[PDB]
This record gives C-alpha cells, structure tokens and sequence, in this order.
C-alpha cells in the first residue's frame, strides 16, 4: 500500500506536468490571433478588387480609342489545468472554422483577381 | 494532439507570411498598372 | 549569363543625368534611371543565382536608389525590400537595417518591416534602444490599423525591452496599455513596479486583476504575485527567494522574470544593508 | 467522483481537440492552396503593370 | 472541337525561326512562339480533358520551351507547372521532375526563391517515394530549406533532410541538423523530438560522450524534454551503449515501443546502435 | 433607375449580328456584343437589386452568351457564376445547374482546373441535395478530386473523394466506393475510412475481403490495432462469418452506444444485415 500510494503520487505528478505542458495551446492560439491579423490579406484583396474595376473601364476605353494530501494537490492542480484546458480546445475550434471561412473567401477572391489581371494583360497587348 | 496541432500551426505560419507578401507585392504591381493604364488614357485623348 | 560587373557598369554609364547644353535636346532623365535599375537588378539576381548574396544587396540599393531618382519610389522600396533579404541572408545586418529604413521611409507594410527592423537591432546588433523605439513606433501604426493582436505583440516586445533596460515604469505603463496573456501581463506589470521601489502600485496592480479579471484573481501569478509584495514589504529577501523557486517549480521562470526578480531581490537585500 | 468527473472532462477535451487536428488539416491544405494563388497573382500583377507601362509608351 | 495532332503540327511549322532572307522583311520571331505556345496549350487541354494525361504534358512542355524561346519566362513556369501537373497525375515520375527542375530554375532566375523551395519540396518529395532518389532528395530539401530560411517550411524541410541524412549514414550532418531545428524552434514539442533524435544519431555515430551532452542540453535548456519519456530513454539508452549490454538496450526498445510505438527511423537508428554493439562484440574477439 | 426590361431590349437590338451588304462596313461584332453584354448586365444588377433573383439569373446568362460571342470566355464563366449565385439564392436549381456547367466548361478550357473543381464541387452538391441526381453527383465529386489530385491538394480531393465514395456505397457500388476509400487510406498513410472500407466489403458479401482491410489497418498504423473501430469491423466480420444477424445487430447497438452510427453507416450495417438474413432463410 505504501508503493501504491508511491507510484500515485509519482504519476500525479507527471500528469500535472503533461497538463501545464499542454497548457502550446497558448502558443497555438497567440500566433492564431497574429495570423488572424494577418489574414485581414484581406484589405489588399479588396482594394485590388476596386482597381481591377477602374482598371477593366480604362482599358475598355483604351481598346476603343503525506502521500494522501499530495495526491489531493495535485489533482486539485490537475482539475484546474484541465478545465481551462476544455475551454482552449473549445476555443482553438471556434477559432479555426471563423478563419476557415475567412480563407476560403480569401482563396475565391485571389483567384478571381488573378482571372481578371490576365484577361486585361491580354486585352492591352493587342493595343 | 497539441504537438500535432502547433507543429503543424508551426509550418502555417510561413504560409501565413508568403500570402501577406505576395498580395502586398500583386497590390502595388496593380497600382502602377492602374496608373499606367491612367496615363495611358491620358495620352490617347 | 551576363557578367553582373559588366551590367552595374552599363548602369552607371546610363545612370549619369544630362548636364549643360545636352539638357535641352535629352527627354526625360526617368528612362535612363529604369534601365540603369534593370541592368542593377539584373546584376543582383546574377549574384543572387551565385549565392554572392551582399553583391546581391549592393545591386538593389543601386537599382532601388536609380529608382528614386526616376519617380518610382513604390519600387524602389519594393527593391529595398530585396536588398534587405540579401543582406539578412548574408549575415550583413548593417546594411540590411538600412535597406529597411530607406523601404520602412518611402512606405510611410512599414509596420511589418519596421518590426522586422527592431527584431535586427535586438538580435544581431543588440542596439536595445532603437529597437525599443522600433517596436512602440510600429506598435502604434498597428494601433491605427486597429490590428489589436499585432499591436499587442509589438508592445509585448516594446514593454519587454524596457523593463529589461531599467525602464520599470514606462513598461509596468505599456503593460497597462497592453490589459486594456492578460495574467502575464498583470504579473510583468507588478513586477516592474516592484523594481522600482514601488510595492503599493504593485498591490494595486494586483488587486485590480483580482476584481477584473476572475482569471486571474485564482491564478497561480496572482498568488505569485501577492507572495512578492509580501516579502518585499517584509523586507525579507530569503522569503522571496522562497516563493521564486516554488513558483519556477510548477510554472518556468523565463529569463526576463528571473532577471527582474533578481532586481527586486537586490533591492531588498540594499534595503537591509 | 472527482477522479472519475476529471477523467471525463479530459475525454471531453480530447474529442473536441481530435476535432481540432482535423480543422488544422483543412486549414493547412488552404493555405498552400492561397499561397499557390498568390503567387499567381503576383506574377498577374506583374505582368498587367509590363503590359499597361508598354501600352502607355507606346501611345506615347 | 480541333484536333490536338493537328494544332501541335500547326505550332511545329510556325516554330521555325526565320532564316536567311525573309528574316530581314520579317518582324520579330516573339508572335509565331506566341501562335506556336497557344497552339500547344490549346491541343494539350484537349488531350487533358481526354484524360490522355501524357499528352498534355508533353505539349506543356513544348509550349513551355516556345514561350522560353519568346521571352515569356514566367508563363513558361506556369507551362511547366501544367507539364508537371500532367506527368505526375500520368504515373510520370520522371517527367513531373524536369518540369519541377526547368520551373524550379526559371523561379529562381526571377527572384521568387519561396516558389522554387515549394517545388524543391515536391520534387525531393517524389524523388524519395517514386524513384528513391535520396541524396538528390536530401540535397533539394536542404537548399529549399535554406531558401526558406532566407522559419516553418525551412522547419519541416530540415526535418525531412535530416531524416533522410541519418537513415543514409550520415549521422553527423543530421545531427547538426537536428541542433539546427533545435535553436530554431526553441523558445517545443518538436524540440522534445529534436533532442531525441540528435542523441540517437551521435549514438550511432559511436559518440556516447555526444548522446550524452545532448541529453544534458536538452535536460538543462528545455524543462519539457528534461521531465519527457524521451529523455528517460536517451538516458538508458546510453547507459546500455556505455556498458557494452545489448540485452538492456533491446529491453529499453520493448519499453519505449510499449507505450509509444517506435517509428521506421528510430527502428533503424537503434538497430544501427545495436548492431555497432554487434562490431564491438566483433571488435572483441 | 432604369427600366431593366428597357435594358434588355436595347441588348437584344445592338446584339444582332451584322449581316449580308451591312457586313462589310460595320466593323467587328465583338464591340456590339460587348455592348449588349454590359447592358444585360446592369438589367440583371437592377433584378438582384429588386431581389427578383431568376430574373436576374437569366439577364446574367444572356450577358454570359453575349460575352462569348464578343471571345471574353472568362468574363463569361464570370458572369455565369454570377447567374449561378442569382439563381440559386433564388431556388432555381436547374439553371444554377445549367450555369456551372457552363462555367465549368469555360474553365478547364482556359486551364484553370482550380476554379473548375471548386464549382464542380458545388455542382455535386446541388445534385445530390436539391435535385437528388445522385448518379451525376458521384460523377461531379469523382471528376473534381481527380482535378484536385492533380493540383496536389490532397485533403480538398480527399473530402472529394469521401462524397463519391458515400454516394457509391449508398448507390449500392461497394467495390467502387471501397477502391475509392482505398485511394483516400492510401493519400492519408483514416480510422473512419478504414472502416467505411470494411462495411463496403460486408455488403459486397466479400467477409474476405474485410478480413484483409481490418488486417491492413492494424498493420500499418497503430492507431487503429487499439480502436473501437477496429474491434467493431472485426466483430462485424466475425457476425458474418458466422451467419448469426442477431449478434450483428448487438454489436451495432453497443458500438451506436459509445460512438452514434450516422445515416450511413446504418444503412450499410442494415444491407449487411439484410445478406445475413437472406443466406439465413436460403438455407432452411
């Protein structure tokens, strides 16, 4: 029973540890907020989308013109770890389909422009 | 699951920076061209 | 392929302006000033393709600055920009830090680089100063551009730095800007008033997450935090010491922590002599 | 039933976090898949800033 | 609908340059590669949507030599692009990889070095799987690496290298390798791999004393590899290279497998280490 | 604002081709293609404005026509799109159907497969939720991850391939749909897919075949030597081996029981079952 208790408090202890390691998810979701930023990408797509209008109407013209305790301790840290645990993955999910969307929207316009950039490239070399 | 998921957020990060620099570079190409093309316009009238 | 020698001196004898009399039978100066920057450029992929990457930087500066000597300024720091990447590449962070300078002045992206330009100063040339002064600047351009999180990282740095360089207050103020990673940095800005003398802002501080932010009101730093007041107005340096370990021992004391504790620390131990 | 509520909500943590790879899965599919547009685009806006400056000298 | 044997006809004869004579009344020879590149893209969408993926690829390629000839290098990369996409959905290894190496090298001699690294991971990539290429492979994983260098692509770029370094003899280079991804990503979980991973490429390198101050960098540097499984089993494992045991060693592998299973590389890394004991025994007698 | 009925008239008269004597002095065509084009476009701006969407859909089209008359394919399959996006926020499947199409077919003409497989895609999902045309559906979702798997976007043709592979199994191809989910295990080297697999083989009658995949799936990966899913594909083989459907049917509830079977996997489970029974009664 004494090397019972032992190997649980030894295995409490690492299982706190593996927890606070866990606990990445903040690398994770810090630089999720910088790329976050950086997707709002999303500025410059727009205002291409504008110049490539006023583009497509001036080419247009262009073409027409003891043992027991630290066993509860560590599972009281443990608990405490976890739940904010839970609420990181809960969180890092939210985060990922919000910019899921984001990126599939980022994906069309690029394309989009890159269409309308080679059709006016096209239309000004026969002029 | 967390090494597996910052790991792979490790290697977005440079996805992350080459779009950033690569709609900034297509923006400005498209703003002198727009320029031109407005020059261009000015010209021919 | 070209020589890239032979294409610099191709672009300087096209990049010299028209004096006296040929002034008045010669366009515009602009177009020689684009094909001495073209044969620039090309010379700098030449030795970029070579891996001769700082002949590579000096190739761009020239073209960069033939470009502004034409009007183009958006590709002159485009062509920075390029001459910068050489450079950062090479190992020459001098010329590297004024590519981005030159490139960060015609942007005013100059942001982005402007950081960039700090991260240079703090690693590769430990000009602590001018980085700080690099990541406030830029930090506040994000602040303009409402990028909330980059702004925070920038004054993460800014503050950082400060503290580091004895600046208590003016980080423990930055870390204010920063809660309005919140525990952290209710921690840091505890932490730099106790640096400086100054255990009651500290408690305010504290008591200011506690009621706030229900986070950290339970948080292994708050309680960290209050253990540091204590000790320190105890004037009690062992007991600090105490609470340092503990608190490495389930949560690491980065470098940054660990050299401000030792200020404090030192503070206290001065006091007692 | 502590123990056996804390094994539960790790369980819980897990699934949504399972869920959570394979978000970043298709997060990072899109992403090489943007970059390879912006790259495009790149050289598209490239090519129109060539051919609107050789427009304007020709007019010229 | 046109057809594609015939366009392709249509672009060979209008590929000629001129010669002699006419090409003093003739304009520039740019319009007919122009003609010629159309041409051939336009039979190889036919042949594409045909399915006949060979085909297509080969006109890219054509239409890509044509479009190089006319001066038009960057849509000669995108030509090569097609051409690659083309032969390697074909089953055409080697194909995909000269379209990889023309569009690798055109990117390159346009400043766009982050779309060279990109292709420089896919074609070491299909080098590995398909034609077991592995020094080459090692070699544009390195330099795409590098590229990116000039973090994260870079990250996982050397991490490929280095694997394929260690797996092919070449302990001491991986290992730098690996101490390379272990400065870049410190300040994590990587990192736990990296230090492993080091270690047991200096072991099997008959460095004991390297495997060692690995584990001790990694123990005193990064607080998760210090308490990690895997630095317990970095430290018996060099106690079982130290006392000469293979037995201990062949029970620590049981022990690791039992709990995380042991990877390819590992597996042979460590039957590397065990057959080094086997010389040593030879080394013995 | 202008009339749109007005704009499409004025479109329709400027959109006559020049014929006969008038040919040889009116310049080219195209212009006055143009021309019809933009004013169809503003009468369909007008419609979506007045969100009377089909009829902004169709403006949209006849814009598209015109545009290819004039040789702007690619503002075509643009405005094409934009009839597509008019018609189906207006319920009008088919001719959102008859607007990717040709769309579709404008953009693998130009090459661009990216774009052609992204709407390929949406085309498969109207098939197969508003029109119920699975048959065509599995062909869209086939066509399109094979464009993808060109373009090396393995998890967009392996989302591509799932649907096709459903579909199949649904539509009683389990061979087909196993090969595909092959493919998938194959770009992935999962649990699900090997699974899905399996359950394909059981309704193929094929408890050999099953076997193989459930011996594969321990083999090379393993995750799957420890998961419920294994143990539940072998329990299933073992139900089926032995010709007993009443264990089939408990296995089913206690797998239901800690990780919920979807529609699919109920349907292949309940056709397993169905061959059970069926060899059951042919041998009394």
């Amino acid at each position: 029973i004494k090397f019972t208790k032992q190997s649980s408090v030894a295995s409490t202890r690492n299982t706190l540890k593996m927890a606070q390691d866990a606990e990445a998810g903040m690398n994770t979701l810090g630089m999720l907020g910088h790329q976050s930023e950086q997707l709002n990408v999303e500025g410059n797509l727009d205002l291409m989308k504008v110049q490539n209008k006023v583009a497509d109407e001036k080419v247009a013209e262009l073409k027409k013109l003891e043992m027991e305790l630290e066993i509860d301790r560590n599972l009281d840290q443990i608990q405490q770890v976890s739940n904010r645990l839970k609420k990181m993955a809960l969180t890092t999910g939210k985060e990922l389909d919000s910019q899921q969307k984001r990126l599939n929207n980022i994906e069309e316009s690029t394309d989009d422009l890159d269409i309308n950039l080679h059709m006016n490239t096209n239309r000004l070399a026969g002029i | 699951l967390f090494n597996d998921m910052e790991e792979l957020v490790i290697e977005q990060q440079e996805n992350v920076d080459v779009i950033d620099k690569n709609v900034e570079d297509a923006q400005l190409d498209v703003e002198q061209g727009v320029g031109h093309t407005d020059k261009a316009v000015k010209s021919a009238r | 392929m070209s020589d890239p020698v032979e294409l610099l001196k191709r672009a300087e004898k096209k990049g010299v302006p028209s004096s006296g009399f040929m002034k008045l039978f010669s366009g515009s100066d602009s177009y020689k000033f684009e094909e001495a920057a073209d044969l620039c450029v090309q010379a700098a992929t030449i030795y970029r393709l070579r891996k001769e990457l700082n002949l590579a930087g000096d190739s761009f500066l020239k073209a960069a600055d033939y470009q502004k000597k034409a009007g183009n300024e958006d590709e002159a720091g485009n062509t920075y920009v390029e001459a910068y990447k050489c450079f950062k590449s090479g190992g020459n962070s001098v010329n590297a830090v004024d590519s981005l300078e030159n490139a960060i002045q015609i942007f005013t992206r100059g942001a982005n680089f402007k950081f960039e330009l700090g991260e240079i100063l703090e690693n590769d040339l430990h000009d602590y100063a001018k980085a700080i002064d690099c990541y406030e600047l830029a930090g506040e351009w994000y602040a303009q551009d409402q990028s909330v999180a980059l702004s925070n990282k920038c004054f993460i740095k800014c503050a950082d730095l400060k503290a580091l360089d004895g600046q208590y207050i003016e980080a423990s103020d930055i870390y204010s800007k920063l809660i309005k990673s919140l525990k952290d940095y209710f921690l840091k800005k505890g932490l730099c008033q106790l640096a400086a003398t100054d255990a009651v802002a500290a408690a305010r501080t504290l008591q200011e997450g506690q009621s706030e932010d229900p986070n950290f009101a339970d948080s292994r730093e708050s309680n960290f935090l209050k253990s540091l007041i204590d000790a320190v107005n105890e004037g009690d340096s062992e007991q600090l010491s105490e609470h340092c370990k503990e608190f490495d021992n389930f949560m690491r004391l980065d470098k940054w922590k660990i050299t401000i504790l030792n200020k404090i620390k030192e503070s206290i131990q001065q006091q007692e002599d | 039933s502590r123990t056996a509520e804390l094994q539960a909500e790790i369980d819980d943590t897990v699934g949504i976090m399972r869920d959570n790879i394979n978000k970043v899965a298709e997060r990072g599919e899109r992403l090489t898949s943007i970059e390879d547009k912006a790259d495009n685009l790149a050289v598209s806006a490239q090519g129109f800033k060539r051919g609107a400056n050789r427009v304007r000298k020709a007019m010229w």
